[PDB]
């Protein structure tokens, strides 16, 4: 039982600059039988170098892995545009085999304002009995963004998920959906909904509020 | 070297889970070859599951011991994957490969299938408009969502059309979330106000494609002005 | 969806060419067509459209070019304001006619 | 950071059934200035030699070789003082200068 | 350990410059000590002239040889430097500092005094009114500059104050030119398009200092409204 | 004769990355007797390594000079905001000594969208028999920039200067005066002066013109 682990987690890059990865694994390696892979969101995972010695047939010479041991650092010279996509390493000398997390990287843009749009739920879902108010959010960056529910002075929690769109090709921004489910009865008891969004860009946090069936 | 992946999509967790990894164009006869099994949840990282090698000698996970069983087959160049005690959290695409030796692993990778673990079962998705209130400052631009809930699987394609059947570019779509069991999913757009000020259309369709049901139903346009 | 408020000001008794002014504040929605007429006669030329501001309302006001002597041989200038398919009209005079 | 011009005054009042709402009925007047250059003019409204400071709204000057200049005012009035024969005054300051217009509604 | 540069400012082409470089604190008995002069023109880099060891020992450049005088004095604890066949090309700030042993060269610098070279006389500087065209587009910003011509040396600070008594921060500030001999400077400042509109001022002063005669002329403020 | 060439000329840094500035040298050094000189741009110069191999008294650690034979690099960890200066190496192993030409070093910053006021000369100035007209450029990046005159469909060369200022310590840009000097004579005979301002910034030049006699 080999457990790997990638930090961090995240890395800004930048198109044409040298990207590392690092892989770190709980114990050795027995002949450096560690293997990188290559997955693009939305096709088949490819081998790029296997043993993290000699690349494989089809591998551009622009990738270059090295490391022995614990370290393995996977260095890139001239990263294209194409290629910014999530890299595993994996090793192949454990009986059986094992993966690790994943460094996801993005292109190094300015920070923006998002321009969040909360869209109350309309009289025909609340006949079945469920609401749901959501959070939308669009052109901000990072990732990285807190959003709250401030309904009557009370923060809600563990009843609310968070989905992110990824990285656009014309935009390289991100866009999350808070939606905010409940039932017809807890919904016909408050008042004000909204929610609170916390930006870097932003120095004070902007609340868009609105009343029940009066607008 | 091309493989292809085949079964089911819609299972019931508890049951049985069945797959097939269709290969052509090789043998399991020389040494050093193996076919694997690598599953990936929507938001999560790389799985292993299990390994065979040759001479009859095939490997499991000590996390998933006694829970998987392999049977290989050299007459239909197939390998069937018997999956037992199904849990809806295990959700993942599944994915085999063939290795090239002891020092290549996993070089021909496939095409993998969707497998949704879920008690319910298929039923139309479920539209409902969204009114988007915009008061105080209007910005720039107003939006206007098409709310879509109990679906499955997640197969659908947003679509925006103008009142008098044109095409508006949609471009932002935002992925499915798991709601209890079933999925559920938001898609807006960014309409310009001077376009909604001026022209006569007072809504506009929500046009969407699944295999289980072509539902469809406009949402109204409050307007700011 | 408010009906516009026509109001078509008329130069001074004693003296001021003038400029005839056509109102219709608090009206909504904000697009807005004003025309000017002369003796039930279309215009073509000789009047201008202010850009419309904000005061939620609005403000939208026309400019009309007339002459004095034109101005007092009892001419009726009615300020026709389509809002919303419906035709405001005001039919004004001279005061001490 | 050459063309120095008079502001010309002209007040505009309504007619004999310009006057609408309910009881008492309410109307504006309407002071405009064009073909001035510069513009330091300061709208101020006079009643019978009374200043009025309640009332009145200041629209922003806006632009129709000298550069000339065009300011809108508008000022609200009641029927009941139209009808005591109360003389409204245009104030004009440009430059210093003092721009007087009594207008009023005697034939 | 200190040092400190004195002489003539004000000198004419091809007669005598004489400078000295006073230092107090230390004395030239041990080994390894010595003192040099380096000069840098307004827009080049460092150059070096020449440079005395002990036990009366200097060496002087190979490009300027049998150009300069060194004479070393051990009871005024100064050097004396001559230097003739003056060039106005020349114009540099000289420098002098002190070595502690031979691997710490030019440790304890001086602070330098401005020599200009010039034909002229020291004249009162001329101050020429600006008047500012800018038509078309007014954008955002307008500026107003202060012209200041024959003077000498450069030891003009601008400063702008309204019609009032009162201060404007200057900020930008141009360097001088050689114009012939003689030197050209030029001062804006970035003033608002509200305040100019809001006041009545007509004018505004242009007051600058000079150890030659404090000369004063207001530009024309035409203003914009 | 050693003739010091530092080559670039210029380099744009940053706040916290490392400067790496080049020292070249016609001829070897005899045991390699290169030192560093720090020069402020308005008070004297320091010493900072003499010999490059030990440090002088008050000089941070956090600069590190080596190299020998005819390659000297100086490397710097921590650029400071008060370091943006000139800097020079300088040998004392030739008989007599010699120096280089130094390399200047700026804040990188984005590039902006200068506006170029002309002035046109006064009749108080034309008095005295002769003419200038400047044209000066604020908040351009970086200093490298070219300044034609264009009067009467004419380029004219030789007979005016290029004046800039250094870089604002609240703005981190730059400023550059061009006065276009003449005769009365030759002042009279032409209606239009105008400057031509060619920057990065900008996708096409633009030309600020006026009237003889006429603003
Ligand atoms: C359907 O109606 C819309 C009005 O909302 C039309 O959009 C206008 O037409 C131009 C050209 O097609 C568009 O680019 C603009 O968005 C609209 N014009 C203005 C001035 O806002 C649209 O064209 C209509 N569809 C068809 C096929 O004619
Ligand atoms: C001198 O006159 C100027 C007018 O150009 C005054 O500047 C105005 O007053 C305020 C308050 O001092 C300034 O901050 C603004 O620049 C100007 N106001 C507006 C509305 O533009 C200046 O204050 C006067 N000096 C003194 C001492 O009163």
């Amino acid at each position: 039982e080999i457990v790997l682990t990638q930090s961090p987690g995240t890395l800004s890059l930048s198109p044409g600059e040298r990207a590392t990865l690092s892989c770190r694994a709980s114990e050795t390696v027995s002949n450096d039988k560690v293997a990188w892979y290559q997955q693009k969101p939305g096709q088949a995972p490819r081998l790029l170098i296997y043993g993290a010695s000699s690349r494989a047939t089809g591998i551009p010479d622009r990738f270059s892995g090295s490391g022995s041991g614990t370290d393995f650092t996977l260095s890139i010279s001239g990263l294209e545009p194409e290629d910014f996509v999530v890299y595993y390493c994996q090793q192949y000398a454990s009986s059986p085999r094992t993966f690790g997390q994943g460094t996801k990287v993005e292109i190094k843009r300015t920070v923006a304002a998002p321009s969040v749009f909360i869209f109350p739920p309309s009289d025909e879902q609340l006949k079945s009995g469920t609401a749901s108010v959501v959070c939308l959010l669009n052109n901000f960056y990072p990732r990285e963004a807190k959003v709250q529910w401030k309904v009557d002075n009370a923060l809600q929690s563990g009843n609310s998920q968070e989905s992110v769109t990824e990285q656009d090709s014309k935009d390289s921004t991100y866009s999350l959906s808070s939606t905010l489910t409940l039932s017809k009865a807890d919904y016909e008891k408050h008042k004000v909904y909204a929610c609170e969004v916390t930006h870097q860009g932003l120095s004070s946090p902007v609340t868009k509020s609105f009343n029940r069936g009066e607008c | 070297v091309t493989l292809k992946e085949s079964g089911p999509t819609l299972v019931k967790p508890t049951q049985t889970l069945t797959l097939t990894c269709t290969f052509s164009g090789f043998s399991l006869t020389t040494t050093g070859e193996g076919v694997g099994w690598i599953r990936q949840p929507p938001g999560k990282a790389l799985e292993f599951l299990a390994f065979i090698y040759w001479n009859d000698a095939k490997r499991y996970n000590p996390s998933l011991q006694s829970r998987l069983t392999i049977t290989k087959d050299a007459s239909k160049k197939q390998v069937v994957l018997t999956l037992t005690n199904l849990d809806p959290v295990d959700t993942a695409t599944y994915y085999c490969a063939r290795t090239s030796g002891w020092d290549i692993e996993f070089e021909y990778w496939g095409q993998g299938t969707l497998v949704t673990v879920s008690s319910g079962s298929a039923s139309a998705p479920t539209l409902f408009p969204l009114v988007s209130c915009e008061n105080s400052s209007p910005s720039s631009t107003v939006a206007v969502g098409c709310l879509a809930q109990d679906f499955l699987p997640d197969s659908i394609t947003f679509s925006w059309k103008y009142k008098n059947n044109s095409d508006i570019s949609s471009t932002r779509g935002f992925p499915s979330v798991l709601r209890g069991g079933k999925y559920a999913a938001t898609s807006q757009v960014l309409l310009p106000s001077k376009d909604v000020m001026q022209g006569t259309d007072e809504h506009v369709v929500c046009k969407v494609q699944h295999p289980n049901g072509n539902k469809e139903k406009d949402v109204p346009l409050p307007v700011v002005i | 969806e408010m009906n516009p408020n026509v109001n078509v000001f008329v130069p001074p008794r004693d003296g001021f060419k003038s400029k005839l002014i056509c109102e219709a504040t608090n009206f909504t929605p904000k697009p807005i067509t004003v025309s000017w007429l002369k003796d039930g006669k279309l215009v073509e030329s000789g009047f201008t459209t202010d850009p419309v501001t904000i005061e939620q309302t609005y403000k939208v006001i026309s400019t009309l070019t007339i002459s004095e002597i034109d101005w007092l041989n009892l001419n009726v200038y009615t300020c026709r304001v389509d809002h919303r398919g419906l035709t405001f009209l005001k039919n004004v005079s001279s005061t001490c006619a």
